[PDB]
């Protein structure tokens, strides 16, 4: 039942509500030390786009509004830009931890 | 037990030299013909950052893994760079030399060159330049090479201040892919057998063409530069063209350099056998030092006078040294002093190769310059074949040649090139 | 690692006040007295609390 | 035509520097501002050479060679 | 080809004693160049504050002419053969060494023999290197590391002959004369305090024949019939601080008392220093250095540099650290350094012990690369230990060091001790002696 899981994933993505604020999935991650290091390694255009998206979301939440439905972040164009940087940061931190174990 | 020096050239031009002396600690260096002379004006200072970028993440080992593995076993890693070529040397125990070879070859062959790493490394670039420019000899030599050549040797070792914060990792990848090619590198090993060197050479090194970019022949320029920076001592270097490496006049220029004086032999001596120091101290009474500066490259060369004098006594010291060299050029010299200069040059060459690191550096330099190993006795007998007329001819070529001057200090009394 | 005395947001006040406070070397015993006042103040409070428990 | 600064036409304020101690009523063109630039690092002072014996050996005689170690301090030879 | 038989394949140092008591030692190698030196057990510790600059002024005068080669003539025959002549003097040793070719061995033995025996001194030369040493001391005042280490030796060995420097104060070099130098030569230049060391392409038989021909007469009789001894020096927990706020950087050295030359525990202490290591601002490593002190110093941008040291003297020594940094970091750096010391007294695990053992192995073997450090090791080893310790013995002594005895030795020498602190520069945030003294013990341990 792959398409049932996929359509349920689309439903959960629409029901989470951050697509109505223009946000991506990687903007909603909590900025811990690994996530902050992932933002620090970003290229500057992606960093500026992310900062504008957070500012727009905070401005929309201030007025208790949402974007119009055509401006919502669609599921197919939601790019997981922070995944390789976060993956590298987790790999390096686990390597440091396993070196500190021995 | 060191039965010979195993010297081999692979068909792609990569040179492997190995000597098995059964030393307690092995030393393995990769010598790449990728010095500071291979940059044009669009990527100046890239060799400085590529020298400092040895501890970055590579395809096969992270920077944390590289550092903790290179110093967990007690080993060491260094990069030695001149204008012509660079050397990546690893050194450690015979038991742990295999992982050191893997770390060295991961550093040299496949660097990743991430953007945040070089962004964090530009600060260390500025700090290293400011530390290395604490000696005024460094600034004088940099300015002397800047004035002496139009291109392809006037590029500095250290990154210029405008280039800091503007060197990208794409230029580093461009430099690596254009200058770290197969027929410009020699892998030299001491305390390690030849077969593992050949296995590492066929494993880690055989994905490069061999030629890359050639160069721009290092045309001569001439002229002078004067830096009023207010120092207690005035440093002046007056240089002219000389022989390149491999000519019959380079050995004569070295013999002339040791005849005029190229360093002290006694701690707190007076340099009685140095002609330049005796000629200057004949009329002077203040602290000073005069030596003969010599440098030989693949296509060009530099020979001249280096003087450290007082602010108000620079002209007398410079004129005394120049008159001494002009007297040497007119045949006014003793053959016994030429014999003493030959003995000094032979002693200095033999003392430069007694240590393992100097031996490795000389083997790598010879393998890059000529592609074959030269035993030291052949070098000594090549020194012995220098005639006195060759020394007179070298001095005459220095006197009659066009000059490049680099001066620094209080230059109110320092003379000019046309006033000599 | 770090220095917990100088970087903790609560311990920074005690470090600035009673641990690494720069003080004159030549102050006499009279400079004790105000500190004694503070001690006497809390002593009063403590005794007063127990005198508030039966009065 | 004397007054060298006025004799040179376009290079009038390049050959002469004009400042003021008391500001005028007329506001100057191109007020200008120094941007916050970087600072050189602080290094410890080096040994001076005020005697002839300490200057012995300080003169350069070889091509300049830099060396950067990992846990070795960076050195240079003349 | 393992490490054990590689260290066993090092040639044995050949040691013989002449009839006057002179030691003669050689290290035969395959090199075409040799290093021959004379080591005399005579330094600033052997001076009675009336000849406090005798060794420095004598080694200034040593290469200025002899009774057989007056003037610069000997200089000619050391500069016409390409030989390099060097000399130095520490607080308890003196060395005169020539590096040359193998063919010029009898001549360099002859020059080393008559330099230390028939050195000609004349009053014009006395005043010439008097003003030269005055200018040398004025130059050496600007090197802050030398000033700090002289301060540390002055405050850690108060009232003893180990406090006085090699150069001595300026009043002595303005008041030393010919007679005191002759007395110093007659008292200190004797055969039972003299080692002739050779390294490189030197056979022991030829060196012994030349030493018997030239160094047979050294006047080893006690002429004054007074025994020169070596009393123990009293370590003093103290501090000296030289406040001068115009200097750009501050140098601080903190050290405790060392065990001595002949203590085996020094080897363990070397491993301890290899755990702490060193750092300079031009290091290419960065955050991922193995030493926690260097890693926290580069993470917090604390220090310009630090380095550990174990200086050793007869029964005594200085075991500590030296760092240069800006003022605003000083106390923080001290705290971290103290923590590292206490970590080695309490929580030394086997991983950093193995790392320090490997670092000590590599440094102690690769230091002896060349004829000059081998000759220096031979001379200093015959003067200090009474014998040349083989390198396999050093390997066997390093191998027995584990974490338990390392923290035992560290608790013996670092824990709850009274250190000596020397500071120079903007050292206002460098604390009192009481905070540093309180930093030598943990309340949690
Ligand atoms: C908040 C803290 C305090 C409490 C709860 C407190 C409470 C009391 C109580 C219940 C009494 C009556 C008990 C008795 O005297 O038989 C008392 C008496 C008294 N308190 Fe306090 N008190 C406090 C602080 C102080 C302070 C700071 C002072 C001044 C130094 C002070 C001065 C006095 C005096 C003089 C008496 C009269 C003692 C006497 O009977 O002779 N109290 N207090």
């Amino acid at each position: 039942s792959s398409k049932w899981l996929d359509g349920f994933r689309k439903w959960y993505y629409n029901a989470a509500g951050f697509n109505k604020l223009g946000l991506m999935r990687d903007d909603t991650l909590h900025e811990t030390e690994d996530v902050k290091e992932a933002i620090r390694r970003l290229p500057e255009d992606l960093y500026n786009d992310r900062m504008f998206r957070i500012k727009r979301a905070l401005d929309l939440t201030m007025r208790h509004q949402i974007l119009p439905k055509d401006q919502w972040t669609k599921y197919e164009e939601d790019k997981f830009y922070l995944e390789p940087y976060l993956k590298e940061v987790i790999r390096e931190r686990k390597e440091r931890e396993e070196w500190a174990k021995k | 037990q060191p039965q010979d020096l195993e010297f081999t050239k692979l068909p792609n031009g990569l040179v492997i030299a190995s000597l098995e002396n059964y030393a307690p600690l092995s030393r393995i260096g990769l010598f790449v013909k990728a010095g500071s002379r291979y940059e044009d004006s669009n990527n100046l200072g890239t060799s400085h950052l590529l020298r400092l970028a040895s501890s970055l993440t590579t395809k096969g080992a992270s920077s944390f893994k590289i550092t903790r593995g290179i110093e967990a076993v007690g080993g060491k890693l260094s990069v030695t760079a001149t204008r012509e070529n660079m050397a990546y040397t690893v050194e450690g125990i015979r038991s742990d030399i295999e992982i050191l070879m893997e770390f060295l070859l991961n550093v040299t062959t496949a660097p990743e060159f991430r953007r945040w790493e070089v962004a964090a490394l530009r600060s260390q670039l500025k700090i290293d330049k400011a530390v290395a420019f604490q000696n005024s000899q460094t600034r004088i030599i940099e300015n002397l090479h800047d004035v002496a050549y139009k291109n392809a040797l006037a590029n500095p070792l250290y990154c210029p201040d405008y280039r800091m914060g503007k060197i990208t990792s794409e230029e580093l990848h461009y430099f690596v892919q254009n200058h770290f090619t197969s027929a410009r590198m020699a892998l030299v090993g001491l305390g390690v057998s030849h077969s593992v060197l050949k296995q590492v050479a066929e494993q880690f090194l055989n994905m490069r063409g061999g030629l890359g970019l050639a160069g721009a022949k290092a045309k001569y320029r001439g002229g002078e530069i004067r830096e009023q920076n207010g120092d207690n001592l005035v440093h002046a270097a007056i240089v002219a063209e000389s022989a390149a490496i491999g000519n019959a006049e380079a050995n004569a220029f070295s013999v002339l350099q040791h005849l005029l004086g190229a360093g002290p032999h006694i701690k707190r001596g007076n340099n009685t056998t140095s002609l330049l120091s005796q000629s200057v101290a004949k009329g002077s009474h203040q602290p000073f030092d005069v030596s003969a500066f010599n440098a030989s490259y693949s296509d060009s060369g530099l020979f001249g006078i280096y003087t450290i004098s007082q602010a108000a006594a620079a002209g007398e010291v410079i004129n005394a040294a120049y008159n001494q060299v002009k007297a040497v050029a007119q045949g006014n010299l003793s053959s016994a002093d030429v014999q003493a200069a030959k003995n000094k040059l032979k002693a200095g060459y033999l003392m430069s190769v007694e240590t393992s690191e100097g031996f490795l550096s000389e083997i790598g330099s010879q393998a890059l310059a000529a592609g074959s190993y030269m035993p030291p006795s052949t070098v000594l007998q090549q020194i012995d074949s220098v005639a006195d007329a060759d020394v007179v001819k070298a001095a005459k070529k220095f006197v009659s040649g066009k000059k490049s001057m680099a001066a620094s200090g209080n230059l109110g009394h320092t003379p000019f090139l046309d006033e000599l | 690692m770090t220095n917990m005395r100088k970087t903790h947001p609560l311990f920074k006040i005690i470090n600035h006040s009673f641990i690494d406070l720069p003080a004159p070397s030549n102050i006499s015993s009279w400079w004790n007295f105000g500190s004694l006042l503070g001690v006497c103040l809390m002593v009063q409070i403590i005794t007063g609390l127990f005198l508030a428990m039966h009065y | 035509m004397l007054s060298v600064a006025a004799r040179s036409g376009p290079f009038a304020p390049v050959l002469s520097a004009t400042s003021r101690g008391v500001a005028g009523a007329l506001r100057p063109l191109l007020q200008g501002a120094v941007p916050a630039a970087s600072e050189p690092p602080v290094l410890d002072v080096k040994r001076p050479f005020l005697c002839r014996e300490s200057l012995s050996g300080q003169a350069a005689a070889r091509p300049l060679v830099a060396t950067v170690g990992l846990n070795v301090p960076a050195s240079v030879r003349f | 080809a393992t490490f054990a038989q590689a260290l066993q394949s090092v040639p044995e140092t050949q040691v013989s004693i002449l009839d006057n008591g002179l030691r003669v030692a050689s290290e035969q190698s395959s090199h075409a160049t040799c290093t021959v030196g004379v080591w005399i057990d005579a330094g600033s510790r052997y001076e009675t504050e009336k000849n406090n600059g005798a060794g420095y002024f004598l080694e200034h005068l040593a290469f200025k002419g002899t009774k057989n080669r007056p003037g610069n003539a000997l200089e000619k025959e050391v500069e016409s053969i390409g030989a390099h002549l060097n000399a130095y003097s520490t607080r308890e040793h003196t060395a005169y060494l020539i590096k040359a070719l193998s063919k010029d061995l009898p001549k360099v033995v002859e020059l080393l023999a008559d330099i230390v025996q028939n050195s000609s001194l004349e009053d014009s030369q006395i005043e010439k290197e008097r003003d030269v040493i005055l200018r040398e001391m004025q130059e050496n005042d600007a090197s802050m590391q030398n000033v700090v280490f002289d301060y540390l030796h002055a405050t850690a060995f108060q009232g003893t002959p180990l406090a006085q420097a090699v150069e001595g104060p300026s009043e002595n070099v303005r008041r030393l004369s010919r007679t005191d130098l002759t007395d110093y030569l007659n008292r200190h230049y004797k055969a039972p305090r003299m080692v002739l060391a050779a390294a490189g392409g030197v056979e022991h038989q030829q060196l012994l024949d030349l030493a018997q021909k030239h160094l047979s007469s050294v006047s080893r009789v006690y002429e004054e019939d007074a025994v020169p001894g070596l009393t123990p020096c009293r370590f003093t927990g103290s501090e000296i601080r030289h406040r001068d706020d115009a200097l750009p950087l501050a140098h601080v050295a903190i050290a405790v008392e060392g065990p001595g030359w002949a203590n085996p525990d020094n080897v363990t202490l070397q491993v301890a220093n290899a755990i702490i290591g060193h750092y300079d601002c031009t290091y290419g490593g960065g955050v991922h250095l193995s030493s926690p002190l260097a890693s926290v110093a580069v993470a917090n941008k604390l220090c310009q540099s630090f380095q550990t040291f174990n200086i050793s003297y007869s029964d005594t020594g200085l075991l500590g650290a030296h760092f240069v940094c800006d003022a605003m970091s000083i106390d923080d750096m001290v705290f971290f350094l103290q923590g590292q010391w206490m970590r080695l007294c309490t929580s030394a695990t086997e991983s950093e012990v193995t790392r320090g053992k490997n670092i000590l192995r590599n440094a102690l073997v690769s230091h002896l690369d060349g004829t000059t450090p081998v000759c220096e090791d031979i001379g200093r080893s015959l003067l200090t230990y009474g014998r040349r310790i083989p390198l396999a013995e050093w390997e066997s002594r390093i191998q027995e060091v584990d974490a338990q005895m390392l923290r035992d030795i560290c608790s013996k020498y670092f824990y709850d001790q009274c250190p000596a602190v020397a500071g120079y520069g903007p050292i206002e945030q460098l604390p009192d002696y009481n905070r540093i003294r309180s930093g030598m013990f943990w309340l949690r341990f």
